[PDB]
């Protein structure tokens, strides 16, 4: 998958900039498993 | 015991000593734990169950 490296931080309007992308590329099936799996790291480190 | 006009004598229900007394002082953290405090939903533990510690009396009246 050729997915942009980010190296800066990622807040709460860069977050949803690449959601918009993510279903605009893949689809809402495959974002909304991206979403699942992204809230869930975001649970986990905090 | 010698009593004065006016002092205590028995403790009724959510009273101790004289004082109101609605609730108990428990040991607590403030932190985000896996998604289970979001927002206003709050995470326990056990103890406060087997304690006893929440534990009430409720008296329902059919007739």
């Amino acid at each position: 998958a050729n997915l942009v490296f980010h190296n800066k931080v990622i807040d709460g309007t860069a977050i949803k900039r690449l959601i918009s992308r993510l279903i605009d590329h893949f689809g809402m099936a495959y974002t909304s498993h991206i979403l699942d799996q992204v809230k869930t790291l975001g649970f986990q480190q905090a | 015991k010698c009593i004065k006009k006016g002092q205590i004598l028995a403790d009724g229900a959510a009273t101790v000593g004289g004082e109101l007394a609605l609730g108990k002082n428990v040991l607590v953290a403030y932190m985000p734990w896996e998604g289970y405090n979001f927002e206003d939903a709050v995470l326990i533990s056990e103890c406060l169950v087997y304690g006893d510690i929440y534990t009430s009396f409720h008296i329902r009246k059919y007739e």
